[PDB]
RNA sequence: AAACCAUGACACCCAUGAAUUGGGGAACAUCAUUUUAUUUAUCAAUUUACGUGCCUACUCA
RNA sequence: CCUGGGGUUAUGUUGGUUUUAGAAGUCCUUGGGAGAUUAUGGGGCCGCGUUGUUUCGUGUGGCGCGCCGCGGCUUCCAGGAAUGA
RNA sequence: UGAACUGUGGGCCACGUAGUGUGGUGCCGUACCAGUCCCGUCCACCUCGACGUGUUUUGACCCACGCCCUCGUGGCCAGAUACAAGAAACACGGGAGCAGUUCGCAUGUCAUGCAUGGGGGCGUCCGUGA
């Protein structure tokens, strides 16, 4: 069916049932959306995961693409993701590219040589990017308290607090389940100041 | 110009305990400087402290809880064999009954005490009672 | 040379009130036409306020 | 990564002539899956006309998304992946 | 004598801790807010339908003790992903005291022939490193 040609070659023998349905949808919105029209035959995505907790009663629906189509996803999105989520009621959609860390290594000579893209702080700050993307961070601190804890708190500007506050408590998740660390998420009126809201 | 972060950071936090402060603004950071500090407070000795990001060297804010006396930095970092640490306790110490030599092994940053327990030497990077 | 601050150069921290020399911002002048919040507070979410004199019968907005 | 093409042994032993095949390189072609950066970038040959989710107190109230132009052909083209200032 | 950066992970129990937020459970007395009545116009009181404070558990930080993890993501459920020049890929019986470890009959008989009968580690060379 040409809808398959939504995903990767690899998936297209024997698909998953969530990996089906969201190749449906985008077959759909390809010649259907005015917008959308344009730059999405030339998009298939890699996999489709899902998560969910006890709170949160929402599902989180995450979808991982070549690292390609990066600038082909960041003018489509904040669209693309507004009709996939009428299409899947009860669940929050993220779009994130799939990414490769290279290994820390241990010899000087060798560490002159890795290419900074793939390096572990890089890539895990870019995920971060991927997700609240049509918002971005306006500052980051890191907390030592006296026992051996560190937390870390991401701030976002607040003129986006009306769009992006529901979503909040999804998204640590997602980026808890991704990259295994924890964020914390807070909100700036007036950033050049560094004023937090209360 | 400026040649040792580590001996610029620990000069102003010695500094703000002997004026009484409650809060120290350091600036840079640097991966040595936070060592430094998380040994000084697994101890007891600072408190809770917060690095602010500028995408640049970061800055620190320390909080005092007025329990040290003093610290400082050794220029140069003097190699120290794991028998040489009775000769570094009596000489830049109080006494032997309190007090800690931080030092800098292949295991890591540590003070003298753990690397006594692990059998390890290294360079000494400073003190602090 | 009493070639003197009788005080080597570079870098960090450092309490208070009046003044002063150059540059800039606000002001004057010229143009243009957040939620909240009945029952609050531990280190505040906005202390940003304010007028004068000279000035084409031009080294000048 | 794969399949279909082209153009030193071992023959009883030693010494000579001659080959069949490999392998290699070297040009075409099918199967498959990748890609850290979108085959849709240029002309001309030109012609035509110029109500569905989501918040918030069943419901209310907020919700965001949607509700020189077209046209077929052709040739050329790697020009976006680089810690930060 | 000389600035910063590539990076130190996560789950599952258990149980004495173990800081914090979010919600449960009851809640004498005190205090607060909202009602009712009442005095005063420059300074006072009564009686109720809730919020607090104080309990008691949950839950997220913390230390001690065990187990597990392809120990980011992805990909399988032997190959690829990473790592290994103490490695990979060829070859040597003059290579391992008989050619290592693991899933009486034959040859010879003019003989002291009195002889001989999957995958992984050994030794020795040759191509492969950025
Ligand atoms: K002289
Ligand atoms: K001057
Ligand atoms: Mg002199
Ligand atoms: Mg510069
Ligand atoms: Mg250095
Ligand atoms: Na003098």
């Amino acid at each position: 069916q040409p809808h398959l040609r939504k995903l990767r070659k690899l998936k297209r023998a024997n698909p998953s049932q969530e990996e089906e349905s969201v190749a449906r949808v985008l077959f759909e919105l390809e010649g259907s959306h005015k917008t959308l029209r344009a730059q999405l035959p030339r998009f298939h995505i890699n996999t489709v995961r899902t998560s969910s907790s006890p709170r949160h009663k929402k599902t989180a629906m995450i979808i991982l693409y070549p690292l390609r189509f990066i600038m082909l996803v960041r003018k489509i999105q904040r669209t693309l993701t507004a009709e996939l989520e009428k299409r899947f009621p009860g669940n929050i959609v993220v779009l994130v590219a799939q990414r490769k860390i290279t290994k820390r290594p241990n010899d000087v000579y060798k560490l002159q040589q890795v290419q900074r893209s793939r390096t572990s702080v890089a890539v895990f700050e870019n995920i971060l990017n991927d997700l609240i993307y049509p918002c971005d961070v306006v500052g980051r601190r890191w907390r030592y308290r006296t026992d051996g804890s560190k937390l870390m708190k991401v701030f976002l500007d607040a003129r986006d607090r009306k769009r992006v506050e529901s979503r909040l408590p999804l998204l640590a998740h997602v980026y808890k389940l991704l990259t295994h660390r924890t964020v914390t998420f807070g909100f700036m009126w007036n950033p050049k100041l560094q004023q937090v809201s209360s | 110009t400026m040649m040792s972060v580590l001996a610029n950071a620990l000069r102003c936090i010695a500094g703000a305990e002997r004026r009484g402060k409650r809060q120290v603004l350091i600036r840079p950071s640097s991966k040595v400087v936070v060592k430094f500090l998380q040994v000084m407070q697994k101890h007891g000795y600072i408190g809770e402290f917060e690095i602010v990001d500028d995408h640049r060297a970061g800055k620190i804010v320390v909080n005092l809880n007025g329990r040290l006396n003093k610290c400082g930095a050794i220029c140069p970092r003097f190699d120290c064999t794991a028998r040489d640490f009775e000769k570094w306790v009596k000489n830049i110490l109080p006494s032997r009954q309190f007090g800690f030599v931080v030092l800098t092994t292949s295991l890591g940053i540590m003070d003298h005490e753990e690397a006594r327990a692990r059998n390890t030497g290294g360079k000494v990077l400073g003190f602090f009672y």
